[PDB]
């Protein structure tokens, strides 16, 4: 029994809108980057805690948008994964650390703004302190990524091929896990969403409404801090809305076991909708640090 | 076919 | 004004311990590193420890590495000394010695008194010579030699000139070679040169009769000479 | 009555300016456009010294050209040993606003002054370890600008009050005051031989002073605004003067006349501090652009810029050996170029 | 008043009668005491053997 | 050498304490007195508590700093730099000099105000406005009317709309509205009361600074 599958997963026009849209994004975050890297490095008078917080976090963007957008975009166009073991273990790595990394420096700042505004008595965070806490997060993410890279394989399908207009055959690959015992791979996965997602939201959204609950004790300044409880909870919003859908489909995969149907329709059409989800909240949130800092803008 | 991809 | 008394001292049994503590009064304590230096009850002088000051580098002697203490305390303004095991070598006079070190500053300036005990590679410094003839209204001049040369990459030498008068303390004269101090009549000058260095003395006086001594702050190993005496008849 | 002494004092200076016109029959220029240019300097930071948290005001060199002082808000006088970037001693200080720096040229006495209205020397090398203050000089009623040591016991200062004072040391009286300005003074230079000193002062005027006679022997125009900073020639027969028209000029002790002007188009900004160089080829001044400027004595044309600092640079100094030049500014920094 | 004539008159009547030198002297005379071993700072004219290493 | 090394220690001594000294005075708060001529300037100083004079005090573990210029008598441009970094700026105007004249002192002070307050060193510096000598102002503007110094007034004769037409005065030669802000408070005899309102000015600028330091806005 061989099954033969279609090249693109999708037609002509569905590959259009995909492309333009993802183009644009692509754009977009390019420009963000390098204006707001621009102005960041240029000036000498932005040596601050936050400004290099800042500095880290845009070079995050940048590098999410220059590797994680292609490679998707190319496997949502191919129904396999036309590359070697060796690229997809160290793709894999690399936006596995990304996205921790992007997490994590979210949280540092959420702390270290919440330590500047609602007990400013306290001595101010050092540098030395900065680097010993952004070498913590870059290294305690690339440890807690780094069994997924080893584990990790690459295998050929005999039974299954892809038959093009040409009437040619390919080999089909695709990278999985295929980990000893079968069991365990949910454990993994909610290891990993229990470290991303679950306590990381806990504590912003705890600690924010902390500050919240500060200023809100306290017609100019009514304005004032209606604006700056407004950026707050959207920045929260948009953090958690962005990142809801992928890890709520990984674990209904991982636990839910939908039937044949359901398995093909979130396996089509769901997904490349939550990646760019994803990627969007990414490219968006240089947007939102700069055009909401008046200094920034000059 | 089996398309799942790279969880992240 | 400047005043440094040591105290404690006795008769000590061999296998024994004891502990000798020196005094200041007022010359900026904290400010001034301290050493210790012992003579012999024949004749030399031989370096035994050092304490930098704000308590940081310590350094000791080759021959007393392990059963010796120093320490010392800003507050009180007091510095102490401990003896664990006591050999029969060990029975000399004890002085104390203060140094600073800046730019330019002199090295060794103010000594002790003393203080009594008794028990009941390395750079090497020559000074062959061990007395000569002298008589006032002329020029004599002493001589010595070291193993290897003094001249550091800096520009400058490290080799100083001490004088010890009959019963009493050393004192300093030349802190680094061509270097005059304070105190001390301009006829003293050391002009030496090269590895050889000398000392002359224009003319003589009553007060010039002693046991010359000379020194080197290179190898923190120092090395104290052999002595020159001037009987002047 | 009064109308007439105004009227003869209008005479006189109608006359004196018509004497003086008659000495001018060929500009320097005229003289100085054949020999060669001296071309593009570069200079590059060889040391940084970063140990002042605070706004650094004035600084001077020591008379071994390995020695500096420093002076700034922070409320401390730091001597620094510029071959090895080293801190000899660090002096408290009683008041926190200081204008002024000196350094004697025996190299045993600091002195600073500044809103206080009070000169202070400290002792170096004492025999105690630490520096100890010496004596307090009072007696002026404006501020401190500037303070200079003419030998071991004479020191002169100039303030805000319009006047300028040369007193002893030993004992705590002035000894002769001079008197005829009606700005403020800021700065003052002493001559190579020391019997002649020059200041200039908030009226747009430069004054010559006899030290030891005491009366003013010649006075110089031709600014439009204050003057900040003044010098001395290495030759002792000039002297230049920096101002707040963004402009700069050079005057000579036996024409009594302004001979060369430096201006440009682009700098629009004030200067600050002035300083020569060996041999009186090189005119170094700062500027409110975080920039100081090299020029040529014989001709008006720039031949490099010194730019490092990310503030008003303040102060500036030259060498005895002539092989280093220092700048210290806004930003805390004390920098040497080479 | 009658001090600021008196002042005005010495000092711009005898300093009136002082004489005059061209500045093409002195520039000249110190001048000559450059472009040699005695000045430093002009281009870059001295060995590397120089006080600051850099 | 050895004698290098020694040095290298001292110097690094020196930094050390230079540093830890830096750090536990980069806490105090310092502010400028400024008058004109005739007003209660130590009437405040004793309420609370040459060239300048510094007065030191404190209150619930906050340290002030007091420097008053009022006895140098020069350009003030010139030494004004050296003010820039101060916290704040406490002025006080005389409110019973309205009659007085020797040239209004009034518009002497005023004209004082437009001074200080639109200076390039003071953009972001908040000032502290203290009509000082109001015991008996309402006496002399029952006695005399408000029209002798401003004819272009037309009111009551209460005090309270005397008050509030001589504070909306001064407040209206503010030019930035939006960069800085003034607090205007009028002193009592025997009061003690002043030094709250310069705690509660001081808190408000200190939260106003270190919310536009690093983060919103």
């Amino acid at each position: 029994n061989l099954t033969f599958s279609s090249y693109y997963q999708h037609t002509s026009p569905v590959a259009a809108m995909f492309i333009v849209a993802y183009a644009l994004i692509f754009l977009l975050c390019m420009v963000g980057n390098t204006l707001v890297c621009f102005i960041v490095l240029k000036n000498r008078h932005m040596h601050t805690v936050t400004n290099m917080f800042i500095l880290n976090l845009a070079v995050s963007d940048l590098l999410v948008g220059i590797f994680c957008m292609p490679t998707t975009l190319v496997d949502n166009l191919i129904t396999g994964w036309p590359f070697d073991n060796a690229t997809c273990k160290m793709s894999g790595l690399v936006q596995g650390m990304s996205v921790s990394a992007s997490v994590w420096t979210l949280v540092a700042i959420a702390v270290e703004r919440f330590r500047c505004i609602v007990h400013p008595f306290r001595e101010k965070l050092t540098l030395r302190k900065a680097l010993v806490t952004i070498a913590v997060i870059w290294a305690l993410a690339l440890l807690i990524m780094c069994p997924s890279a080893v584990t990790l394989t690459v295998t050929r399908e005999e039974h299954h091929f892809m038959v093009d207009a040409r009437n040619r055959s390919y080999p089909l690959y695709s990278c999985w896990e295929a980990w000893p015992e079968k069991g365990m791979r949910r454990v993994y996965t909610t290891v990993l969403f229990s470290h991303i997602y679950l306590a990381p939201l806990a504590l912003i959204v705890v600690m924010y409404a902390r500050i919240a609950r500060k200023l809100c004790q306290a017609p100019r300044a009514s304005r004032r801090r209606a604006r700056v409880v407004h950026m707050l909870v959207m920045v929260a919003l948009f953090f958690t809305l962005s990142w809801l859908p992928l890890w709520a489909l990984l674990l209904l995969i991982d636990y839910g076991q939908l039937s044949a149907p359901q398995l093909h329709l979130v396996t089509v059409y769901a997904f490349p909708f939550a990646h760019w989800l994803a990627f969007f909240n990414s490219s968006a949130n240089p947007i939102i640090y700069g055009y909401f800092n008046e200094n920034f803008r000059r | 076919f089996l398309f799942q991809p790279q969880r992240f | 004004d400047v005043q440094l008394v040591e105290s404690g001292g006795g008769l000590v049994q061999p296998g024994g311990s004891r502990k000798l503590s020196c005094s200041a009064s007022g010359f900026a304590f904290s400010s001034f590193g301290m050493h210790w230096v012992r003579q012999a009850p024949e004749k030399g002088l031989e370096w035994v420890a050092y304490i930098s000051s704000g308590s940081g580098t310590i350094y000791y002697a080759d021959t007393v590495k392990g059963r010796f203490t120093i320490s010392r305390d800003d507050p009180k303004n007091t510095l102490f000394l401990q003896m664990t095991s006591l050999r029969s070598e060990d029975t000399a006079m004890y002085y104390c010695v203060r140094s600073i070190y800046y730019y330019g500053s002199s090295p060794f300036d103010f000594w002790g008194q003393g203080t009594t005990l008794t028990v009941s590679s390395d750079i090497v410094m020559t000074q062959a010579t061990s007395s000569v003839p002298v008589t006032p209204g002329e020029s004599v001049s002493i001589s010595c030699r070291s193993s290897k040369s003094l001249l550091h990459s800096n520009g400058n030498t490290y080799l100083y000139w001490f004088l010890q008068r009959p019963g009493q303390s050393p004192q300093l004269l030349i802190y680094r070679m061509s270097n005059l101090a304070s105190g001390v009549p301009d006829r003293f000058s050391g002009s030496g040169s090269g590895t050889a260095f000398t000392l002359t003395i224009s003319r003589l006086e009553a007060e010039d009769v002693g046991v010359y001594y000379c020194m080197q702050h290179l190898e923190y190993p120092l090395t104290f000479g052999a002595g020159t005496k001037l009987e002047l008849k | 009555e009064l109308d007439q002494l105004r009227q003869e004092a209008e005479q006189l200076k109608n006359q004196i300016r018509d004497a003086r016109k008659a000495c001018a029959d060929a500009t320097l220029s005229q003289i100085t456009n054949n020999i060669d240019p001296v071309g593009r300097i570069q200079m590059r930071t060889r040391r940084t010294l970063r140990g002042h948290l605070a706004k650094i005001y004035a600084m001077h060199w020591g008379t071994d050209s390995r020695l500096l002082v420093s002076a700034s808000q922070d409320g401390k006088l730091i001597i620094w040993d510029s071959y090895t970037t080293n801190k000899v001693h660090a002096i408290p200080l009683r008041s926190s606003w200081v204008m002024t720096c000196a350094y004697a040229p025996s190299g045993n006495y600091v002195a600073c002054g500044g809103l206080d209205n009070i000169c202070s020397i400290y002792n170096l090398k004492t025999r105690e370890g630490n520096v100890r203050v010496s004596r307090e000089l009072a007696g002026h009623t404006g501020y401190l600008s500037c303070c200079r040591f003419l030998d071991d016991n004479q020191i002169v200062t100039s303030s805000g009050d319009t006047t300028c004072a040369l007193w002893d040391i030993e004992t705590g009286q002035q000894t002769t005051t001079f008197t005829g300005h009606t700005g403020d003074v800021m700065s003052l230079s002493l001559a190579p031989d020391t019997r002649l000193f020059v200041s200039g002062a908030c009226d747009a005027s430069a004054k010559l002073w006899d030290v030891r006679e005491g009366m003013c022997r010649q006075t110089f125009t031709g600014h439009e605004s204050d003057i900040n900073a003044i010098c001395f020639f290495p030759n002792g027969n000039a002297f230049a003067t920096g101002s707040d028209d963004a402009t700069c000029r050079l005057f000579d002790l036996r024409a009594d006349q302004e001979l060369m002007t430096y201006s440009h188009d682009n700098i629009i900004c004030g200067i600050t501090s002035v300083s020569f160089s060996k041999s009186g080829r090189l005119l170094l001044a700062g500027y409110d652009d975080f920039n100081c400027n090299v020029w040529d004595a014989l001709k008006a044309d720039r031949a490099g810029v010194l730019a490092g600092h990310d503030n008003r640079v303040s102060c500036l100094g030259v060498t005895d050996d002539g092989m280093a030049v220092a700048t210290g500014s806004w930003d805390s920094f004390l920098k040497i170029w080479n | 008043s009658i001090a600021q004539a008196r002042k005005l008159v010495e000092q711009l009547k005898m300093e009136a009668n002082i004489d005059r030198i061209k500045v093409s002297k002195a520039a000249a005379d110190l001048m000559a005491y450059c472009e040699a071993h005695a000045k430093e700072d002009p281009l870059l004219t001295p060995v590397p053997a120089s006080e600051n290493p850099f | 050498s050895a004698e290098d090394k020694a040095a290298v220690e001292r110097s690094k001594m020196i930094d050390r304490n230079l540093r830890e000294d830096g750090e536990k005075a980069a806490r105090e708060v310092k502010l400028l007195l400024l008058g004109a001529g005739e007003s209660g300037k130590n009437t405040i100083v004793k309420q609370m508590k040459t060239g300048i004079v510094e007065t030191h005090f404190t209150f619930k573990d906050l340290h002030f700093k007091m420097f008053d210029v009022g006895a140098q008598r020069s350009e003030r441009k010139k030494w004004i730099h050296c003010f820039e970094g101060v916290t704040a700026i406490i002025f006080c105007v005389a409110l019973s000099d309205y009659d007085l004249v020797l040239m209004n002192r009034m518009h002497e002070s005023m004209k004082l105000f437009d001074s200080i307050c639109n200076n390039k060193w003071f953009t972001d510096t908040s000032i502290i406005l203290f009509l000082n000598k109001k015991d008996l102002f309402e006496e002399k503007i029952k006695k005399s009317p408000l029209t002798i110094c401003y004819p272009e007034y037309a009111g009551s004769n209460t005090y309270e709309e005397a008050a509030a037409y001589i504070q909306c005065q001064f407040e209206d030669l503010n030019k930035r509205k939006d960069t800085k802000e003034i607090y205007t408070h009028f002193t009592c005899s025997t009061d003690t009361k002043n030094v709250q309102f310069v705690f509660d000015a001081v808190t408000d600028v200190i939260i106003k600074n270190n919310l536009k330091d690093c983060g919103l806005f």
